[PDB]
RNA sequence: GCUUGAGUCUCGUAGAGGGGGGUAGAAUUCCAGGUGUAGCGGUGAAAUGCGUAGAGAUCUGGAGGAAUACCGGUGGCGAAGGCGGCCCCCUGGACGAAGACUGACGCUCAGGUGCGAAAGCGUGGGGAGCAAACAGGAUUAGAUACCCUGGUAGUCCACGCCGUAAACGAUGUCGACUUGGAGGUUGUGCCCUUGAGGCGUGGCUUCCGGAGCUAACGCGUUAAGUCGACCGCCUGGGGAGUACGGCCGCAAGGUUAAAACUCAAAUGAAUUGACGGGGGC
């Protein structure tokens, strides 16, 4: 049972779908009976380079536990998802649930 | 702000940043085996300097 | 323990305000600690949370 | 024949030639001069000299333009990168910021062959 | 490249003990099932010649545990040729 | 029989180890458009070349290929060749702590079988930059070169072939033993209150240096020291790694490998001078 860790960015005039997009994602992994260890949305924060133009997106972090075949999924969907300009997914040694550096200073 | 401060800062930061140091290196292309050559030779007389 | 790429606040300590990765000769960190700052940057640099240059 | 106080300099410094030219803020050209377009012609246009006397005959072309405020780059590791913008100051325009831009391939492209001089 | 659990239960299977991981039977089976996980693997990548490397050295090492097997005696070794279905 | 060699299992650690697939930024080139003018480019000096059919410069957008500034290290990994952005998938090895297990299962190998830089070859793609051949411009007494402007194969990918390099540590593999010092990197045990820190104990690695060894230079616990096991190889310089034959290869060629003849030398290290379009005062 491989640990994973999503950051995936979203144009920001889409970010009313970003709670629509939460759900689908977090449904599909416990679907795979899978735990979601950590969600994060802080969001519309200041891009240190444009990408495709734009100068700000919003960021949503999720620390998961899932076989290999959802996130696979996961990935396409981002892939073809047009809202999603940046996604990037990592394992994990173990699962982490405390909460990232990014709310903290929140 | 005057002028001639505001150089001397652009001077320095671009000694610092390395730029020029970089495009002259960059200018010509180096074998790696010769690039090896350099970077061995370097680190001997650094190592037989320190010593010394 | 794990240096985060996400820790945006102590991985400015190790790049010069060009955005370039500081060498460990100057930071004086291990080589073990300075190859997960290499990693971590630059994995932050992905995701526009540093500039690759200035 | 239009006036802007707000205009960008462009310093174009290579190892044998220097190029200043004078823009506004969104890059539109209003006015060039080079240190072999000054007089010099060969190697003299190598000199530093002749890079001051390029930023000069730019200053004296860009002088119908209402230009005050002159941000400053420099691309190039050419000896020009240093006179001439002493000269733009003697020149009378105000420079505000100054930065350096010069391209660094980040290992993107095989350079030529070294000379065997 | 097998699970705990697979290298257990093979452990299981071919030793006296369950603590008998040393044995020759159950190290030619671990060997062989090794090797066989890894048919699939160098099916798909023919140019991962480093990992090749160390497949061949499990087929030599089983090579010679049952040679020195065969040598002991021939009742188990042949029982557990036909167990594991080798040819030799 | 045995457990000390060899191996298996359990838990972790570091790593540019390998294969596949995605993706990011910088830069070069080209294309389209905007601004705008007489140069640009190049050299020791020039000239070919590009430019008012509007270049070079600057801004915006797009296409495409190749390579991954910084980190970066006398750092790491790999049997060697080699391996460097980031992410995922598949996968090899090494090391450490503690314990269990097997019970000499080992070492080294002629033939044999694999892997094997770059260049090269075949088929099919791709082609930005660079660039054998080639063209032009110089230089020169001549310049077929060095220098300049261009430029095709190639360099890139897939699948085959080739099988060679100063493929080098010019140092075969394995095991044992023999004074020290300073480092690097990666584990781990016990303790200051641990993170910082103090004592140990493993792996890998860099530089000095003792005895000893060596022709000398030097090597020196990672030996070129003291020994054992096995393999490869040498027998003056040329002729010659050539001819012939065999094997292999599509080919370039590779591999195995002589003799006639000829000379009395060829060679290594060091020493004193002389020189140098070598450095210092
Ligand atoms: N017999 C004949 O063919 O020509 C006469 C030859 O002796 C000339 C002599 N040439 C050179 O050194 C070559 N060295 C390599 C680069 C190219 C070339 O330059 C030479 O003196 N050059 C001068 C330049 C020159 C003068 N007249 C003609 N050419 C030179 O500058 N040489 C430099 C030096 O000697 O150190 C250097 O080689 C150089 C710098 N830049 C260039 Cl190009 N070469
Ligand atoms: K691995
Ligand atoms: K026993
Ligand atoms: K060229
Ligand atoms: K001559
Ligand atoms: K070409
Ligand atoms: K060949
Ligand atoms: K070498
Ligand atoms: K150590
Ligand atoms: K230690
Ligand atoms: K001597
Ligand atoms: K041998
Ligand atoms: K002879
Ligand atoms: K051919
Ligand atoms: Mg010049
Ligand atoms: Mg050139
Ligand atoms: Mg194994
Ligand atoms: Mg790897
Ligand atoms: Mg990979
Ligand atoms: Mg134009
Ligand atoms: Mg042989
Ligand atoms: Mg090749
Ligand atoms: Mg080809
Ligand atoms: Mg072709
Ligand atoms: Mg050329
Ligand atoms: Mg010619
Ligand atoms: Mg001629
Ligand atoms: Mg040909
Ligand atoms: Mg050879
Ligand atoms: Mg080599
Ligand atoms: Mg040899
Ligand atoms: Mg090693
Ligand atoms: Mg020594
Ligand atoms: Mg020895
Ligand atoms: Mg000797
Ligand atoms: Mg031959
Ligand atoms: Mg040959
Ligand atoms: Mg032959």
């Amino acid at each position: 049972m491989r640990h994973y860790e999503i950051v995936f960015m979203v144009h920001p005039d889409q970010s009313e779908q970003v709670p629509g997009m939460i759900e689908r994602y977090t449904a599909a992994i416990t679907g795979a009976e899978g735990k979601i260890h950590r969600l994060e949305d802080w969001g519309r924060r200041q891009l240190a380079y444009p990408i495709n133009k734009l100068h700000k997106a919003h960021y949503v972090l999720m620390n998961v536990e899932a076989p290999q075949e959802v996130i696979d999924e996961l990935e396409t969907t981002f892939r073809f998802n047009d809202a999603v300009i940046r996604s990037m997914v990592m394992r994990t040694k173990h699962a982490v649930t405390e909460a990232s550096p990014m709310v903290k200073a929140k | 702000e005057p002028f001639d401060v505001a150089l001397r800062r652009f001077k320095r930061s671009c000694e610092k940043a390395g730029v020029l140091a970089e495009v002259r290196r960059r200018e010509f292309y180096e074998k790696p085996t010769t690039e090896r050559k350099r970077a061995k030779a370097s680190a001997v007389k650094r190592h037989a300097k320190k010593l010394a | 323990q794990e240096i985060d790429y996400k820790d945006i606040a102590t991985l400015k300590n190790y790049i010069t305000e060009s955005g370039k990765i500081v060498p460990s000769r100057i930071t004086g960190t291990r080589a073990k600690y300075q190859r997960q700052l290499a990693r971590a940057i630059k994995r932050a640099r992905y995701l526009s949370l540093l500039p690759y240059t200035d | 024949r239009k006036q802007v106080s707000d205009g960008v300099a462009h310093i174009h410094a290579s190892f044998n030639n220097t190029i200043v030219t004078i823009t506004d803020r969104q890059g539109n050209a209003l006015g060039w001069a080079t240190a072999g377009g000054s007089g010099f012609r060969g190697s003299r246009k190598s000199t530093p000299f002749a890079a001051q006397v390029a930023a000069e005959r730019c200053a004296d072309a860009v002088k119908e333009y209402g230009i005050k405020n002159l941000e400053v780059m420099v691309k190039g590791p050419g000896p020009g990168r240093e006179s001439t913008i002493r000269a733009l100051n003697a020149a009378g325009f105000r420079i505000t910021n100054i930065t350096d831009v010069t391209p660094i391939p980040h290992n993107g492209c095989r350079p030529p062959k070294k000379r065997r001089v | 490249s097998l699970s705990t659990e697979a290298t257990a239960k093979i452990v299981s299977e071919f030793g006296r003990d369950a603590n008998d991981t040393g044995s020759t039977e159950v190290q030619v089976a671990l060997l062989t099932a090794q090797i066989n996980h890894l048919q699939g693997h160098f099916a798909e990548h023919k140019k991962d010649h480093h990992s090749r490397r160390g497949l061949l050295r499990m087929v030599s090492q089983r090579r010679k545990l049952l040679d020195y097997l065969k040598r002991k005696d021939v009742a188990r070794y042949t029982q557990l040729i036909e167990r594991l279905g080798l040819r030799r």
